[PDB]
RNA sequence: GAAGCCAGAGGAAACUCUGGUGGAGGCUCGCAGCGGUUCUGACGUGCAAAUCGAUCGUCAAAUCUGAGCAUGGGGGCGAAA
RNA sequence: UCGUGCCCCGUGUGGCGAAAGGGAAGCCGGUUAAUAUUCCGGCACCUGGAUGUGGGUUUUGCGCGGCAACGCAACUGAACGCGGAGACGACGGCGGGGGCCCCGGGCAGAGUUCUCUUUUCUUCUUAACGGUCUAUCACCCUGGAAACAGUUUGUCUGGAGAUAGGGUUUAAUGGCCGGAAGAGCCCGACACUUCUGUCGGGUCCGGUGCGCUCUCGACGUCCCUUGAAAAUCCGCGGGAGGGAAUAAUUCUCACGCCAGGUCGUACUCAUAACCGCAGCAGGUCCCCAAGGUGAACAGCCUCUGGUUGAUAGAACAAUGUAGAUAAGGGAAGUCGGCAAAAUAGAUCCGUAACUUCGGGAAAAGGAUUGGCUCUAAGGGUUGGUAACAACCAACUUAGAACUGGUACGGACAGGGGGAAUCUGACUGUCUAAUUAAAACAUAGCAUUGCG
């Protein structure tokens, strides 16, 4: 969690609050990170991520 | 003595003409027990007509709005208006009796 | 049209087995439209879905039955099954009248009305088992009274 | 069961992923063999042996 | 009344038809054309992600099967 | 959860720098209020009668302190 | 219904009798569970490479049972077939 | 500067091994098509670290009070030691508490209504975490008891200090309060293409118990059986060092700051998700367990919740499988009363031989059992011959009259009994899949070897 939250301040420039972690049945890795309530995820998917 | 005040209208279906207000006075009149015991009714229960289809009730007992319902459903049930009219309880003591929701087919 | 998702989602929004749900058959076009919890509730909220009340189960006759065998009926040979000690037991019969003549022995050397000595006398008989009940003790501490008032 | 391991939990990851019918642009290739999947899976059928 | 299998539905979760009440009310006797039961009776990025979720529950992103394929015939 | 039942204790309480927001419940039928203030360990509940004492106890709170009323309905 | 305990009547005492209390026993009837006595039983290419029905034994323990571990064939284990 | 050296303790010196043993700490409400004590909202707790504020202590340096049990929010504690917790069997009754069950009044809703039924049913709830007031045992003070007393269902306690009087304390799943009504639930009136809801009224007051279940507590019984360990935490002995008014603090006190990594979490757990070659009447370890009859988690019927799935339709021959009846005789049948029938619950009278005196024994043999209306007996609380008044409550036991009858444990459920002989002491165990037994084992007895 430490390395996930890390990597997305160091890429996109996004705090987080708390990260959540599951192995996924196929094998992978999915996290949900809860974004501070300044920001706006919304915002973020639509520009950064292009999540629209 | 403590005294309880009862209201039982009956308005719209008075003015629709289906409920008669005096065939009920009299079935709450033959109706209504005290003790166990039908046409007890005396000093303790007065029942009387305020006008535009309402009944109202002086009681001095422990007299029921339940009772007074559920006397209403027996009146409702002798008349064929059961499955019609609905006694909804409106406010503390006030049994309003209205039709039930109509469907336009 | 198939209905069984719309069912337990009913069951489960309403609280209740899926035996108690009510669909309307009527509507069943936009019941089975709603695919969510959401549509669910909108549909209990419109009442095309009604969660249907609990089936009839009364309690009077045993009630009657009750107030009979508090009166005294269906007591007899013929209605016992069971053995004496195994409907009321004599331990437990003791026991309550062990405890009603200490308490009634405590509460009348509390009053004064015995001493010491005869409590003590009168507890030792109890626990003996020569008191049948409150009345017989009762009646043992007056005529001891009186054997006492007589020799004094 | 609910209760597994790490290891166990990543060869049935592997497991699931190949359980599945080959694409059906194989089918298509030119010298093609291959018409199924010959190591197809089923929980009810045959265990994994783990 | 089947009432030791099962439960009456209330009579206020059913709505009573018209005609049928109509109907009941002209046998026992009640002008009901005056008192008129007609009239009684009754009768933005936002935007982009809900329709991506409309999407999402309703077609499959990927089609492993037949991706690899294009073309109908 | 704790209950205070000093008005001075109560004030003290709220000119904390921790206490985020202070918030006032209205029990009509029991004839009482209750004032809530939002800490970051407890939450300190002081009860009163509705009364004038709650009403100056209302602008004696610190200003830079978040007061709200809670509504009938608690919406999600 | 075993000790222990209480009361009364005796007996010089030691003891005797009566009425209670008490809740012990590799005791007993019997539900579950465990087991498998009997039926011209069912079944006999069966639901089953040992199942089904009725009946039966036991049921507070030498009772039943899960997991971890140990004993490995010239062996082990065996209330001993 | 230290990354180099100097001391001290040295009895001792590894790891693996339990998703049911030990163990730091999270509850409520809502939310998904599928996850939730994990998400969301509210309200908390634990561990580790850093670090201030307030308060406490201090020139009588490391607190004060009560006879005391021991309290109060703080109260320096090194090496070396002591103690406690973790840390414990099975069974029997007794008492308290939570939950479930049962009865009554009240609001609202639903059902019934030829007749009767002030009726029948449904919602009426309060979590973790805290504060406050109480609750077994035990302990502390006055005082010294035979004419012995106190006391339990159960006979234990007391000059090694009882009764009585007065207190301190471990123990709540108890009362009140915060959480918290703003939640949840029930009802009503509007709005409502959807999006969406909005606003009102409530959520109250009692009683009962040889009831069921869990937990706690004081007891008592059994052993030639005496019913784990470790990690971890705490207290005490001790006083090594550290300690100030410049203000200090080696304050386990309140408030405030920061962080909490990895892995599992779906679903089934079985007459279709496991094993048996199978979607096989087999087998496979647990928790929760309503109402009526009844002694009863016996058999039968019902509520919540689940199913209505196991090829169907028609006809009703023989022979079958399963269930029954049969006039008269009652084992004449058969190797053989095989099978079936008969007995059966409960109350009362009564019960022989033999015997290891414990048993036999429910021996054997008899009388009765419905319904209705009554009578009598068995209790609790409060109050200065109180042997009296007021109030409240539940299940048993016995007696009487009347009455229907072919029946009265009316279905269900449920010993046939006896006279003997052989045999093994008994309880127990085995030939899984033909033999459960005079076989094996058992306690008791006897012999042999070993310092």
């Amino acid at each position: 969690k430490a390395q996930i939250k890390q990597a997305l301040k160091k890429l996109y420039d996004i705090d987080t609050v708390k990260i959540n972690t599951l192995i996924r049945p196929d094998g992978t890795k999915k996290a949900f990170a809860r974004l501070t309530p300044d920001v706006d995820a919304l915002d973020i998917a639509a520009t950064k991520l292009g999540l629209v | 003595k403590v005294t309880k005040k009862f209201i039982i209208n009956a308005s719209q279906p008075a003015s629709d003409k289906i409920f008669d207000v005096s065939a009920f006075e009299k079935f709450l009149n033959e109706r209504i027990k005290v003790d166990g015991r039908v046409g007890n009714l005396g000093d303790v229960i007065k029942i009387s007509q305020i006008g535009d289809g309402k009944v109202e009730i002086i009681a001095h007992n422990d007299l029921s709005g339940r009772y007074l319902k559920y006397l209403t459903k027996k009146f409702l049930k002798k008349m064929q208006l059961r499955d019609w009219l609905r006694v909804v309880a409106t406010s503390k003591g006030v049994y309003e009796l209205k039709f039930y929701n109509i469907v336009n087919d | 049209v198939n209905l069984r998702t719309q069912k337990r989602l009913a069951a489960s929004v309403l609280g209740c087995g899926e035996g108690k749900v009510w669909l309307d058959p009527n509507e069943v076009s936009e019941i089975s439209n709603a695919n969510s919890r959401q549509s669910i509730r909108k549909l209990v909220a419109d009442g095309l879905i009604i969660k249907k009340p609990v089936t009839m189960h009364s309690r009077s006759r045993a009630r009657e039955l009750n107030l009979a065998r508090r009166i005294g009926r269906h007591r007899g040979f013929g209605k016992r099954k069971g053995t004496a000690d195994a409907r009321m037991p004599q331990q437990v019969l003791w026991m309550r009248r062990q405890r009603v003549l200490r308490r009634l022995l405590v509460k009348y050397r509390a009053s004064g009305k015995i001493d010491k000595h005869l409590y003590h006398e009168l507890y030792h008989l109890a626990k003996g088992n020569t008191f049948k009940h409150k009345r017989a003790l009762v009646e043992h501490i007056h005529r001891a009274k009186a054997e006492k008032a007589r020799e004094r | 069961p609910s209760h597994k391991t790490f290891r166990i939990k990543q060869k049935l990851a592997k497991a699931q992923k190949q359980n599945r019918p080959i694409p059906q642009w194989i089918r298509l290739r030119t010298g093609n063999t291959i018409r199924y999947n010959a190591k197809r899976r089923h929980w009810r059928k045959t265990r994994l042996g783990l | 009344k089947s009432l030791k299998n099962r439960a009456i539905i209330p009579r206020k979760a059913v709505k009573k038809p018209l005609s049928q009440l109509e109907d009941h009310l002209d046998q026992l006797g009640v002008d009901t054309e005056a008192i008129g039961l007609r009239a009684r009776a009754q009768t933005s990025a936002k935007e982009r992600l809900a329709r991506s979720r409309s999407r999402a529950r309703s077609v499959a992103a990927t089609n492993r099967l037949q991706d690899g394929v294009q073309g109908t015939t | 959860p704790q209950e205070v039942s000093d008005i001075k204790k109560f004030i003290e309480i709220c000119r904390r720098k921790d206490a985020s927001s202070a918030r006032i419940k209205k029990n009509p039928k029991t004839q009482q209020i209750k004032f809530k203030v939002r800490c970051q360990r407890f939450l300190y509940t002081l009860v009163l009668k509705d009364s004038d004492k709650a009403e100056k106890l209302k602008q004696s709170l610190p200003p830079n302190l978040q007061i709200k009323d809670v509504p009938k309905r608690n919406k999600r």
